[PDB]
């Protein structure tokens, strides 16, 4: 599943720090039952200092 | 081709097709796609208004120095009285400039659209390139047509004579601001004592 | 100078060198042209 | 290889390829290869301006002491009155050196680009190294263009070491005028009489 | 204009010139006339007399306090109080705003974009600080071409 | 007392439990992540409300979330 590994996606999740921000997909989990399989890496950190977050494919579009 | 600065790379937008191209865009004012079409039309009116400007600033002042016209100076020509009011002649100009420049505005925006007459449509302008309205009203001698290498030379001669006139007219402006003397007398005061009539002495 | 000029290009040094030049310029404007309340040009 | 400090190891950036290279870099400011080529270019025009400086400081003041010429001292030479004012003597020189050093600025950045005369393209400079332009205007005797490289390096080494003595001399003339308030030829003849006492500690 | 006399014919403005030199002349009475601190007060008096003769010659408006007041409405007499040095300012302030904006675009497309802001790339900086000279033609040029503003779909927006 | 809620954005990184100073959080099995575990708050009546778990949660936005509600002698942290 997922759009593609190594692709550029835009986050549609409202409560994330990287909403409407360009991110790079580093891992998509193909195991069933995982709610947020797509792991997206960002060039900028959030207030917690991390750049790695998991999103569903419904919360991302290819840009 | 020769450039404005030897050892400097020419910009990617100024490729050398345009007449008068010496790769001189250091501040990148014509980089953007579609922008160099506007800046040639801007250069062409400014160069032709300055050659019209230099023929009305220096040539009547030079013949005043000989004394066969007795025309007033150009910076005091706005105070001169005529058959019309000086304020009135501004607005009659910009009603005529509203016609002549908006016909020119549509040529830059939509080329090949306003070459036909608004009244008698058999009269059509023969100009093909943008910024060169060939026709009986503007080029009656037909000097704007021929080979492309021959046409590039006479278009190079408009803007090289035009850039000199722009510098000229910008020079007369600052000369009349800090010295308050007309610019033919500024030339004749520079052929008498050149090392004492300089921009540092005039501040 | 692969690293000395990198230190000289840091944010506090370049702020000191620019504002040293900036306050150096505005003081020297305020010597030859002091008490300037109205721009004449 | 002669070195400035015979026990010390020579620096890596000073490999002896440059003329007048004696390994003197205790602060190591020529460590960057891009900045070393700028500093060699900075040292060349420093050397030749100081040798031209030392021929206008120590040569005519020796003729002033010997009575050959009635030229003023080098400290008060700019204070004298000429046919051109010294404020507007600078902007004549600044304009003339915007073509002399500005075209020299391109040769340091882009080698082999400003070697062709723009007015007449047949005239060109017979030079291949940065900082040594050659040609008829700068090397009319052809001594700087030799086939052998060992004699050519020593002649450029002879140019540098003659230069850096004058950079000590013109700096020496500046501090002598600030300390003794006397011309450096007159400081030499005061020192040639009693060298034990007439020194910097004579106060 | 606005009930203010010109400063060249203001009796209160000439009173402040009289009582400022008199304050400095009484400071000069306790020094030798050729002394070094007396040359500073003598240079202060000539700086004061240059100042008052400059304010009256620019058509400044002086109130009942004897003080020069600025008319910032855009009067044809009063352009150098606000309009002329405001356009001089906004050109310089837009120069600061254009070369700082163009530096961030030039370092966003880099390998480490955050190391180029603590350590400012001077050859990259100085090649666009010259380019900030012609900035109204480049700001409205980017405004007309759409490169000045970013679309709201690519802008980080806090949720409702 | 305090209501600690775990959401489905959790990756099972366990550091919310490790940052807990009053043993509220525990890791239960789950099927929604690679680690196959999610946090839970059974002893939420022992929660002081310090939000050390929210400081240690790397998920944006947070998976553990502490809502300060009615406060008792457990959630006031008193010894008297
Ligand atoms: C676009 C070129 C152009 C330039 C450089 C000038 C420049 C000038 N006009 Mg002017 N005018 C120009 C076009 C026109 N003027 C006028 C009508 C006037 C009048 C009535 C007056 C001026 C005056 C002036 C001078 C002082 C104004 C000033 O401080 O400017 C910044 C200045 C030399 C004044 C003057 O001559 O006083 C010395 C003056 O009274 N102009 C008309 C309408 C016919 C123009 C057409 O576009
Ligand atoms: C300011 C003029 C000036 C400049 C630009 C240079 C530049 C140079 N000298 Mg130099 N010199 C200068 C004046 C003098 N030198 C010397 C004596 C020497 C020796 C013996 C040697 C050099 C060498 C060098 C080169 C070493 C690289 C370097 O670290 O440069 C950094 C230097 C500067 C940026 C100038 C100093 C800055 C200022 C003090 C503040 C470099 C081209 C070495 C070489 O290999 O040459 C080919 C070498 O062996 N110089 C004397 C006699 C005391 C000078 C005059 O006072
Ligand atoms: C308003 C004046 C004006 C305009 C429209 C242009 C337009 C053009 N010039 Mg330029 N030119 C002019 C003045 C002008 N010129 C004058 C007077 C000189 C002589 C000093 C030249 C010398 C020149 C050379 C040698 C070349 C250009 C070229 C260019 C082109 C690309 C750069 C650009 O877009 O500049 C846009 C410029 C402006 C919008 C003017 C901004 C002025 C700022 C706001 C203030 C400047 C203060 C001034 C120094 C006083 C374009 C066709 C190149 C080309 O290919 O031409 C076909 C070329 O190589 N120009
Ligand atoms: C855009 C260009 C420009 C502008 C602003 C003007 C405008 C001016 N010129 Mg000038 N002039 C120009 C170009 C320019 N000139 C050129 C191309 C030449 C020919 C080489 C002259 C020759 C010239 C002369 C001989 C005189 C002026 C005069 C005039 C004034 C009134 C024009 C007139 O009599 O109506 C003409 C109306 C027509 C319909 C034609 C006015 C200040 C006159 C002046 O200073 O007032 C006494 C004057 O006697 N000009
Ligand atoms: C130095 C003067 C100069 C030069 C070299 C030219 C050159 C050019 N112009 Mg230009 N132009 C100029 C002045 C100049 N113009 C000025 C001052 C204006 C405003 C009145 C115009 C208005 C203008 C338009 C709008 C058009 C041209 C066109 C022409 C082209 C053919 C006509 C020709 O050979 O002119 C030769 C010029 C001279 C011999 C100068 C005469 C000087 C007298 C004696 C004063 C050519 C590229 C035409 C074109 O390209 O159409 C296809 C066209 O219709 N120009
Ligand atoms: C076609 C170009 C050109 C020509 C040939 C002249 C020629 C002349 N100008 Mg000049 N002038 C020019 C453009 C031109 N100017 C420009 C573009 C400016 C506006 C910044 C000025 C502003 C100016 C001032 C304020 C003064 C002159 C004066 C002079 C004379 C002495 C040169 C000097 O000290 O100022 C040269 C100043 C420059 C800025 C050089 C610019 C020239 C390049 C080619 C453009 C000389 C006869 C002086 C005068 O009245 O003579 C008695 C004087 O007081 N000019
Ligand atoms: C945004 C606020 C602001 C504004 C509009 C001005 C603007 C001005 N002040 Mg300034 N001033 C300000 C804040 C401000 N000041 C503050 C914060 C300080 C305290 C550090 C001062 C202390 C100050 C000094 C000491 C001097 C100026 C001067 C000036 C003039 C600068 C002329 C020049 O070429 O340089 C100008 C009228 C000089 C001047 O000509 O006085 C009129 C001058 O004497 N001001
Ligand atoms: C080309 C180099 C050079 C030469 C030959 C001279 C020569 C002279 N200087 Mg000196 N001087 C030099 C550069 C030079 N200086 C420099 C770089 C400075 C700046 C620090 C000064 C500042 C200076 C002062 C302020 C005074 C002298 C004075 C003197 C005279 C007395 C000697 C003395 O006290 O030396 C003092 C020497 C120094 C302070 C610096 C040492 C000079 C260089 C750097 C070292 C030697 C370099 C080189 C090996 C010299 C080769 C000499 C060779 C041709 C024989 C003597 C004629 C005095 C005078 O007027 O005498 C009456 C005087 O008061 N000098
Ligand atoms: C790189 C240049 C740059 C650019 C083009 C702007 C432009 C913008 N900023 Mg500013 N700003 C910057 C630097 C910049 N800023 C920096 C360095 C800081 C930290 C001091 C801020 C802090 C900041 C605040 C606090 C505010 C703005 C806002 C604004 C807007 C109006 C200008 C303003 O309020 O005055 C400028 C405001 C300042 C506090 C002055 C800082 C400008 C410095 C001196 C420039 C440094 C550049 C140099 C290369 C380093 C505009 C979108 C306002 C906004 O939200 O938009 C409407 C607003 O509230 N900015
Ligand atoms: C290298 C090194 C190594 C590491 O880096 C460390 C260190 C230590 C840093 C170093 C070193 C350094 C040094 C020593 C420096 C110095 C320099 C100099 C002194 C120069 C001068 C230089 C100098 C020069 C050019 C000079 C010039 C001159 C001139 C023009 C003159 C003129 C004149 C004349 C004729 C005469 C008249 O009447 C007057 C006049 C007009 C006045
Ligand atoms: S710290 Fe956050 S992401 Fe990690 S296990 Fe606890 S609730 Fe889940």
């Amino acid at each position: 599943i997922g759009p593609k590994r190594g692709s550029i996606v835009k986050v549609l999740r409202r409560e994330s720090y990287w909403f409407n921000d360009t991110g790079k997909v580093v891992a998509v989990d193909q195991a069933p039952g995982v709610r947020y399989p797509v792991v997206v890496r960002f060039d900028k950190v959030n207030y917690a200092g991390v750049s790695t977050n998991n999103y569903s494919p419904d919360e991302l579009e290819q840009s | 081709r020769p450039l404005w600065l030897p050892g400097s790379e020419a910009p990617k937008w100024l490729d050398g097709s345009l007449p008068g191209d010496y790769g001189f865009d250091p501040l990148d004012l014509a980089a953007e796609p579609g922008r160099l079409n506007w800046m040639v039309q801007a250069e062409l009116v400014h160069c032709r208004w300055a050659m019209l400007g230099a023929a009305g600033i220096f040539i009547p002042e030079l013949l005043t120095k000989i004394g066969i016209l007795n025309t007033p100076s150009w910076y005091k020509a706005g105070d001169a009285t005529y058959f019309a009011d000086q304020g009135t002649l501004f607005i009659v100009e910009l009603l005529l400039m509203a016609w002549a420049e908006s016909r020119r505005w549509a040529d830059i925006a939509r080329p090949g659209s306003v070459n036909t007459d608004p009244i008698f449509p058999n009269n059509k302008l023969t100009g093909t390139d943008v910024g060169y309205p060939g026709g009986l009203w503007f080029d009656p001698l037909g000097w704007g047509s021929g080979s492309e290498d021959k046409l590039k030379e006479i278009r190079t001669k408009e803007v090289k004579n035009g850039r000199l006139a722009m510098l000229a007219v910008l020079g007369a402006f600052v000369q009349a601001n800090v010295t308050h003397v007309g610019p033919i007398d500024n030339l004749f005061a520079h052929l008498a004592d050149p090392y004492h009539t300089t921009i540092l002495q005039s501040l | 100078m692969q690293d000395v000029k990198t230190y000289l290009s840091t944010a506090p040094v370049l702020a000191t060198l620019w504002f040293g030049f900036l306050a150096g310029l505005l003081i020297e404007i305020n010597r030859f042209f002091p008490d300037a309340l109205v721009l004449p040009l | 290889r002669p070195l400035w400090f015979p026990g010390s190891q020579p620096p890596e950036w000073l490999d002896g390829s440059l003329p007048g290279d004696f390994g003197f870099d205790p602060l190591g400011l020529g460590s960057d290869p891009e900045l070393l080529k700028w500093f060699v270019q900075a040292e060349l025009v420093h050397c030749r301006w100081a040798m031209l400086g030392a021929a206008g400081i120590f040569i005519p003041e020796a003729l002033t002491k010997a009575g050959i010429l009635n030229t003023p001292s080098w400290t008060v030479a700019g204070d004298q009155q000429y046919f051109t004012d010294a404020t507007t003597l600078f902007v004549i020189e600044i304009i003339l050196f915007a073509w002399a050093e500005g075209r020299r600025w391109a040769d340091i950045i882009n080698p082999g680009c400003v070697n062709v005369d723009p007015v007449f393209p047949n005239n060109k400079l017979t030079g291949t190294d940065v900082g040594y332009p050659g040609g008829l205007w700068f090397d009319p005797l052809g001594w700087g263009q030799t086939g052998d490289a060992a004699k050519l390096k020593d002649l450029r080494t002879r140019e540098i070491k003659n230069g850096r003595l004058a950079m000590l001399a013109v700096l020496g003339a500046v501090v002598q005028a600030n300390y003794t308030h006397t011309g450096p030829i007159d400081n030499l003849l005061a020192h040639l009489a009693d060298p034990g006492h007439n020194t910097i500690f004579a106060l | 204009v606005a009930g203010l006399t010109p400063c060249k014919e203001s009796k209160g403005f000439a009173k402040r010139q009289k009582q400022e030199i008199k304050k400095l002349e009484g400071r000069l009475k306790l020094y030798a006339p050729d002394s070094a601190p007396a040359l500073a007060i003598n240079a202060t008096i000539e700086k004061t007399k240059r100042r008052f003769e400059f304010y009256g010659n620019q058509g400044l408006l002086c109130g009942t306090d004897g003080l020069p007041h600025l008319i910032v409405d855009g009067d044809q007499a009063h352009l150098g109080e606000f309009v002329y040095p405001g356009l001089v300012f906004l050109y310089i302030a837009g120069w600061i705003g254009w070369v700082g904006r163009a530096y961030l675009i030039d370092v966003r497309t880099s390998k480490k974009p955050t190391e180029k802001e603590i350590i400012i790339d001077v050859p990259l900086a100085l090649r666009i600080m010259s380019k900030g000279l012609t900035w109204p033609v480049a700001a409205i040029g980017e405004l007309r071409s759409g490169k000045l503003v970013e679309k709201s779909s690519n802008i980080t927006v806090s949720p409702r | 007392a305090h209501s600690v809620k775990i959401y489905d954005t959790c990756i099972g990184c366990t550091q919310c439990v490790r940052a807990c100073p009053t043993d509220v959080l525990e890791m239960v099995p789950w099927d929604g992540c690679k680690a196959s575990q999610i946090a839970s708050a059974p002893r939420t009546e022992d929660c002081v409300g310090c939000k050390r778990c929210e400081s240690a949660c790397p998920t944006d936005f947070l998976s553990v979330r502490v809502y300060l509600g009615a406060e008792t002698t457990r959630s006031m942290g008193l010894a008297y």
